[PDB]
Order: C-alpha cells, then sequence, then structure tokens
C-alpha cells in the first residue's frame, strides 16, 4: 500500500528527479535558494517591527486617564438632558458611547429617552444630521 | 515444523502438497482422489524423514517398506515408485553414504562433466551411483572450483566460499553430518569503524542502520507500487532507485524547511501589520490627550457644550486606549507564537558527511552479498530468491570449506589439469577435447553420450570464448550468457603469531572515506582456531584491487587496523593471500547475481539441455546431449554452494532419466 513511515515518495515527485540526469540537482537548489530568498526576507521583516516596535516605547502609559465609576441614575437633570442631545448629533445610534459619555445613564435609559424626547428634543432630526457625516 | 512435515520442510518440499515435479512422474495419484493423494505424500514425507534421520547410510527400498505402516505399507509398487523418484532426484542417498547394494556389476552409458566444481561433483557422484561411467575434466590441479581453501602450516582460511546459511532446509544440514566440517555460527555482532580508528556510537550505529533499511523497503515500495522500472529505455538499476529515493528524502527535508520558514514570515507580517495600527493608534490617543487636555483647561463653571467637549473626548481617548490594550494582548500571542516556530526548526540535514559514509558502508555490505556495484543489480529481481532463504544463524567452516568437494570427490575419476577447450556433440554422441595445462600442445579427447557443463558463468562469458560449442550454442542460451550477470568479490588472508583483536567478535567494519572506496577493505572476520583476520574487498573496489600488488594490499590492511587496535599492537603478518577471482580463468568472477534487464527467468535458461540436430535429415529428433549445472543454473538458490550442489543433484536425476530410463512413472 504505501512507503516506510517519513519517507517520502509520491509519483509526481519521483518523476521531477528523474526527467534528467542532473533534473535531481536542479530542483534541490531553486530549494535551497528559495529557503535563503525566505531567511533574508524573514530577517527584513524581523528589523522592520524592530523599529516599529521602538516607536510605540513607553506604552500609551501618559495618556490615559483615570477611572470615572459613577453610579448610574434615573432623573435626567437637564445638564445630562443637552449632553446627551449633543451625543445624539457625534454618534447616532451608539447608545453605548452615548451612554458613556453622559455618565450615569444605562444603555436602556439611553434607549428610552430617545422614544420620550423625541418629540421635544426634535432626535429625528439631529440623527438625520449625523448621517450627513 | 517436526515429525515427517519436518522433513518436507528440511527437504525443500510443501508437506501437504504435490510438487509440479511429482505431478509430472505421479500423475495417476495427482490427477485421482484425495485419499491417494495423502497416502502418496506421506509415504514420500515418510521416506524423507528415514534417510534425514540417518544420512550417513544408504536407504533402500526394502529398509524403506520394513518400516512403513498398513494402510500405507500395503502398496508396494507405490512405495518402490516413491522411493525410486527420491532417490533419483538426490533427495535421498546424496552426498556420502555407505552402500549396502554395493555397485553395479558393469556400467551403462559414459559422461563427461567439465568441472569438479560442487555442482560437478555432486553430480558425478550421483550418476556413477546410478551406474554410469562418469569422468570429470578440471583445469585446476584441485577440487572445489570457488570452494578454496587455504592450508598452511596451523592456517586454515577460505578464499572461496566461507558461510553456511542457515541449516533450515538446507542440503548441507546433511552433507555436514556426513563429513566432518566443523561448524561455528557467526555472531551477528559487529563494530564499526570510521576512517578516524574510533567506533562508531551506538546512536548513530542503529539510526544509519534503519535508515538503510528503511531505503531498501523504499525502493522496493518504488518498483511494486510505483512501477518505475524503466527509465528511459532502460531497466532501473537498485543503485539507481537508491538514490532517486534519497534525492527525494534530501527534498523532502528542504520542503519541509521551506515550509516551516514561511509560517515564520506569513506570522510577523500579522505582526508588522499590527505593529502598524498600534503604532497608528498612539498617534491618535497622543493627539486627543492633547486634545482633553486643551479643553480641561477651559475653567469651570462653562457651557454645556464645552462640558461636552471634555466628556466625549474622554469617551473617546478611552475607546481607544481599549484597542490599544486588544492589540498588545494580540501582539503578545503573535510574538511568543515566534519563539515557538523559532524553537522547533524541522532537521537541518538529510543524513551528514559522517552519516551518508556509514551508511556506504551498509550500501557495501550489499555489494558483499551480490558480488556487484549495486548499479548492475536489478531493481525488481535483485532479491527474487528471498523466498527460499534457509532458517537458522548462518555459520561458519572452522576446519576448512574444501573438506567438502575433497570428501566428495572420493572415488571418482577426476582429470585434473585438463582444461576443456572444445565440445562437440550431435545427434550420435559427443566429443570434448581438452588439453593439458602444463603442456599445452598435449591434448585429449574424449567419446561420451552425454555432456554436463559446470563451466562457471564467467567463462561461459569470455569473449573471445575459452571454450568453443561445436556446433555453437542457440542464440537463446548465449542471450541468457549476456544477460545474466557475474559479479566478484575477493579476500585478505592475514595470518599472525597472536590475536590483537576482540575474541568474541567475528565481524567488524571499517568505514571508508569515499562513496568511491565503501567496498575496499570494508569488513574483517575472526573466524578461525589459529589467529587469522580475514578482510573482504568488495563492490566497484573489487575489480580494481586486483589491478594492485598484494604488499600495497596488506599495507591499506595493516593501516587500518593499527588505526583500530592502536599502531604496536599490529604486528607484521607471518603469512598473507590475496584473491584475485576476475583475473582467474577458471572462473573469471565470483558469482552470478541478477543483473539489471535480466530475471531469474534467465536462470531456467541456462538449465535447459541442449539438443543436437539430427545427423542425417529426416532422422528422428535427437535426445539431448549437452546438459549444464552450477551457481548459475538454479533459479531459487544462485550464487552459492548449496545451490550448486543442488543442481548437479538436478543434472543427474534429468540425465539418468534420459539413458537409463525411468521405471517409477508408470
Ligand atoms: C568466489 C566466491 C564464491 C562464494 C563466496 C566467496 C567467494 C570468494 N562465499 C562468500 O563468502 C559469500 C558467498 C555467499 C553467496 C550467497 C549467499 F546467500 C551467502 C554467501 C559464499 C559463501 O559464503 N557461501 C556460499 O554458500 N557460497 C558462496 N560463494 C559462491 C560459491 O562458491 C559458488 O556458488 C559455488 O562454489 C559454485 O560451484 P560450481 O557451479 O560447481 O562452480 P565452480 O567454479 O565451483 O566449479 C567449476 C569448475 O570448473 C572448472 N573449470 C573452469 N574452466 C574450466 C575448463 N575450461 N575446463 C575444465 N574445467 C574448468 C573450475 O576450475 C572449477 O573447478
Amino acid at each position: 500500500r504505501k512507503p516506510p513511515k517519513g519517507m517520502f515518495l509520491s509519483q509526481e515527485d519521483v518523476e521531477a528527479v528523474s526527467a534528467n540526469a542532473t533534473a535531481a540537482t536542479t530542483v534541490l537548489r531553486q530549494l535551497d535558494m528559495e529557503l535563503v530568498s525566505v531567511k533574508r526576507q524573514i530577517q527584513n521583516i524581523k528589523q522592520t517591527n524592530s523599529a516599529l516596535k521602538e516607536k510605540l516605547d513607553g506604552g500609551i502609559e501618559p495618556y490615559r486617564l483615570p477611572e470615572v465609576i459613577q453610579k448610574c441614575n434615573a432623573r435626567w437633570t437637564t445638564e445630562e438632558q443637552l449632553l446627551a442631545v449633543q451625543a445624539i448629533r457625534k454618534y447616532g445610534r451608539d447608545f453605548q458611547a452615548i451612554s458613556d459619555v453622559i455618565g450615569n445613564k444605562s444603555v436602556v435609559q439611553v434607549k428610552n429617552f430617545f422614544v420620550n424626547y423625541r418629540r421635544r428634543f426634535n432626535i429625528d432630526e439631529v440623527l438625520q444630521e449625523w448621517e450627513a457625516e | 515444523p517436526s515429525g515427517v512435515e519436518g522433513a518436507a520442510f528440511q527437504s525443500r518440499l510443501p508437506h501437504d502438497r504435490m510438487t509440479s515435479q511429482e505431478a509430472a512422474c505421479f500423475p495417476d495419484i495427482i490427477s485421482g482422489p484425495q485419499q491417494t493423494q495423502k497416502v502418496f505424500l506421506f509415504i514420500r514425507n515418510r521416506t524423507l524423514q528415514l534417510w534425514l534421520d540417518n544420512p550417513k547410510i544408504q536407504l533402500t527400498f526394502e529398509a524403506t517398506l520394513q518400516q512403513l505402516e498398513a494402510p500405507y505399507n500395503s502398496d508396494t509398487v507405490l512405495v518402490h515408485r516413491v522411493h525410486s523418484y527420491l532417490e533419483r532426484h538426490g533427495l535421498i542417498n546424496f552426498g556420502i553414504y555407505k552402500r549396502i547394494k554395493p555397485l553395479p556389476t558393469k556400467k551403462t552409458g559414459k559422461v563427461i562433466i567439465i568441472g569438479s566444481g560442487v555442482s560437478g561433483l555432486a553430480a558425478a557422484r550421483q550418476l556413477q551411483s546410478f551406474g554410469m561411467d562418469v569422468t570429470l575434466l578440471e583445469a585446476r590441479d584441485r577440487v572445489g572450483g570457488r570452494v578454496a581453501t587455504f592450508r598452511k602450516g596451523n592456517y586454515v582460511a577460505d578464499l572461496g566460499a566461507m558461510v553456511v546459511t542457515g541449516l533450515g532446509g538446507n542440503p548441507m544440514a546433511v552433507v555436514s553430518k556426513q563429513v566432518n566440517m566443523e561448524l561455528a555460527k557467526i555472531k551477528q555482532k559487529c563494530p564499526l569503524y570510521e576512517a578516524n580508528g574510533q567506533a562508531v556510537p551506538k546512536e548513530k550505529d542503529e539510526m544509519v542502520e534503519q535508515e538503510f533499511n528503511r531505503l531498501l523497503e523504499a525502493t522496493s515500495y518504488l518498483s511494486h507500487q510505483l512501477d518505475f522500472n524503466v527509465l528511459n529505455n532502460k531497466p532501473v538499476s537498485l543503485g539507481q532507485a537508491l538514490e532517486v529515493v534519497i534525492q527525494l528524502q534530501e527534498k523532502h527535508v528542504k520542503d519541509e524547511q521551506i515550509e516551516h520558514w514561511k509560517k515564520i514570515v506569513k506570522t510577523q507580517e500579522e505582526l508588522k501589520e499590527l505593529l502598524n495600527k498600534m503604532v497608528n493608534l498612539k498617534e491618535k490617543i497622543k493627539e486627543l490627550h492633547q486634545q482633553y487636555k486643551e479643553a480641561s483647561e477651559v475653567k469651570p463653571p462653562r457651557d454645556i457644550t464645552a462640558e461636552f467637549l471634555v466628556k466625549s473626548k474622554h469617551r473617546d481617548l478611552t475607546a481607544l486606549c481599549k484597542e490599544y490594550d486588544e492589540l498588545a494582548e494580540t501582539q503578545g500571542k503573535l510574538e511568543e507564537k515566534l519563539q515557538e516556530l523559532e524553537a522547533n526548526p524541522p532537521s537541518d540535514v538529510y543524513l551528514s558527511s559522517r552519516d551518508r559514509q556509514i551508511l556506504d558502508w551498509h550500501f557495501a555490505n550489499l555489494e558483499f552479498a551480490n558480488a556487484t556495484p549495486l548499479s548492475t543489480l536489478s531493481l525488481k529481481h535483485w532479491d527474487q530468491d528471498d523466498d527460499f532463504e534457509f532458517t537458522g544463524s548462518h555459520l561458519t567452516v572452522r576446519n576448512g570449506y574444501s573438506c567438502v568437494p575433497v570428501a566428495l570427490a572420493e572415488g571418482l575419476d577426476i582429470k585434473l589439469n585438463t582444461a576443456v577447450r572444445q565440445v562437440r556433440y550431435t545427434a550420435s554422441g559427443c566429443e570434448v577435447i581438452a588439453v593439458n595445462t602444463r603442456s599445452t600442445s598435449q591434448t585429449f579427447i574424449y567419446k561420451c553420450d552425454a555432456v554436463l557443463c559446470t563451466l562457471p558463468l564467467g567463462v561461459l562469458k569470455q569473449q573471445p570464448p575459452a571454450v568453443q560449442f561445436v556446433p555453437p550454442l542457440p542464440e537463446w542460451k548465449t542471450s541468457a550468457v549476456q544477460r545474466m550477470g557475474f559479479g566478484n568479490l575477493n579476500k585478505v588472508v592475514l595470518c599472525f603469531d597472536r590475536v590483537f583483536w576482540d575474541p568474541s567478535v567475528n565481524l567488524f567494519g571499517h568505514v571508508g572515506s569515499t562513496t568511491a572506496s565503501r567496498g575496499e577493505l570494508f569488513l574483517f572476520w575472526n573466524l578461525y582456531k589459529a589467529p587469522i583476520l580475514l578482510a573482504l574487498v568488495a563492490g566497484e573496489a573489487a575489480g580494481i584491487m586486483e589491478n594492485i600488488s598484494d604488499d600495497v594490499i596488506v599495507g591499506r590492511c595493516l593501516a587500518i587496523l593499527k588505526g583500530i587496535f592502536g599502531s604496536s599492537a599490529v604486528p607484521q603478518p607471518k603469512e598473507t593471500v590475496v584473491s584475485r577471482w576476475r583475473a582467474d580463468p577458471w572462473a573469471r568472477g565470483s558469482y552470478s547475481y541478477v543483473a539489471a534487464g535480466s530475471s531469474g527467468n534467465d536462470y531456467d535458461l541456462m538449465a535447459q539441455p541442449i539438443t543436437p540436430g539430427p545427423s542425417i535429415p529426416g532422422a528422428p529428433q535427437p535426445i539431448p546431449r549437452l546438459f549444464f549445472a552450477g551457481e548459475h543454473t538454479i533459479r531459487n538458490y544462485p550464487a552459492t554452494v548449496h545451490g550448486a550442489l543442488l543442481s548437479g543433484l538436478r543434472e543427474a536425476g534429468r540425465i539418468a532419466d534420459q539413458f537409463l530410463g525411468a521405471m517409477y512413472t508408470l
């Protein structure tokens, strides 16, 4: 049925090493060169990546803001309502963001607000202006 | 196997089946009912057992029937028929026995036998046993042919055959009980020793050996499975096939390296795309942080659009710091998945120089076994006789192998120093013309009913002919003689005042430097009671070492030995001998092999006898007159002593059937 274990002998391969006298050492050089060609290409990227790595030095450490950990509330200070209308202008339907901005409204209250004040804050219009971007 | 079935096996026959030869003489039986067949088969096996259990004395028809039982002893024609068939074909009462029924009063028919090789002798003894006038013509001044044994003082070393290959169904098993041969087994342990002079370690030893065997099974898979057997018109040799395998192994070694280093680039490339993403985020982050700072400067209290600004910028910055942390996450995984690949390379080489060299020594040992460069062995057929191997450890003949032909020659009309020059065979008889080797113009003529030619194949091969056939051998025969292979290997015999090597060791290699010299003095043998080491030259080397002097050879021998046992442990050898079988004109080589573009079939051609044309035209077809035996004529046991011996037995049966008739067929 089959070769010994880990010996490889495909029909196709046999043919390629027997096409002529040095069709043997032809094939085994294109491979020797293929290999060196890959092997240098590796050092190229290895080198390229080492330079991009040095550019991220320091991480993003002097750029991180501390944590607003804050207690989700149910009433809408007019302040909050205004933050929201503007968040909507800038975010469309990204309720998650709009919640994060407003600080203390869950992703749902944010959703609910949309239908509640739909009338009074003309969200219809506000949203269509978000879409103009 | 044991009992009567042990006998059948020990005589090379299937205990429960009738052979093609038996069918031929017993067609009444084998075309008939099962019951009868079994009776037959038993009688056969039983008789065999009898002979085998005691081969120092002749087994007569009487003795046989005596020891048979009912129902078997009931039919005495059938018992007689069997016993006689056996006797005729050398299955029983062969070799050297005490005869009960002393020799026929006068003889019938006359045979000349060319050569007192073993095949020769064996056949003579038989024919004489059958009351025939037999004479043998040997060119040499000794019997045995390619069984040559060196003797000087207490030194005893075969320059010829050396091994008995397992007694398990070996005629030599019988002969060994008939002749005091002193059989030592060969201990299969064999240390190698690199060109440097230091052992290979068990590690490598085994890992190369195993790759060897692996590369063989491989060739076999090319042959049988892929049908790789012609290469742009030319039969493919084993040698060729092995390279093709090795190349394909070297290749796959690299195809692997290729793909593993190709995983490395494919991996870093991702890493590059990620590091880019990351570096452009560190920017958008750097710049929004600026922005958020600027917008927290506007000091409260403030309008809501400016409050919004801070908060938005805040959220946008934390959003982007998520992302960059999730990428540093990824970057971490990839970055180790690279110290991962870079830790597991695949193998660097298929075989090193030190490896490929040891592996050569394994190929040398094949070239030894086949007496030829593997480039000449048939791929499809080189091992075609593996099915018939005997069972048992291989052995040596501690007292020298010559003891056998010599033994066989007793009782026999052997003309030594008589070189056959022409065989003439014709409808009504033959004449053989020979000369005397010491003065050659002295000339001899022998008339006979029949000629049995045991001339070595290398001899049958000589251009221009050393023996002439008159008429010439038919094309079918001569084509077979071209096609078949006749190889070579030589021995160097080293006699010393003292044992300086491992006395518990029979064999030990020397690895050569080059592929080209792989067989040169590649292997040494501690076989004998005296301090004698014996060294093979095989393969390509064999042929070329013939052309170098004995000293130059023994030099290289001692150089190797000093190398392995130390410069001062290795004394000057008292006596040295060096074979040159390809030069020897009564051999012209060492033994046959299945050359590329031969098959086993040619061996069968070598054996078919020749039947001359009719003397007067429209006379009826003659009788065959010219017969062949030897190492080369036996398809299933080529190149060996027993094989020869067997072909002798064979022809004698055949010849006798022809000239004495065979009353056992009715
Ligand atoms: C040359 C040789 C042959 C052999 C070996 C070694 C050497 C050097 N050894 C090796 O060690 C491995 C081989 C091994 C192999 C396989 C294996 F599985 C394991 C180990 C082995 C061995 O170990 N064991 C083994 O069983 N056989 C070995 N051989 C091969 C045998 O020696 C060889 O098969 C037999 O001796 C063949 O006997 P036979 O066919 O009678 O040929 P022959 O040459 O004896 O007789 C012809 C006669 O005609 C005469 N003559 C010539 N010209 C003329 C003329 N013009 N006029 C008149 N007379 C003439 C000749 O002068 C001669 O007297």
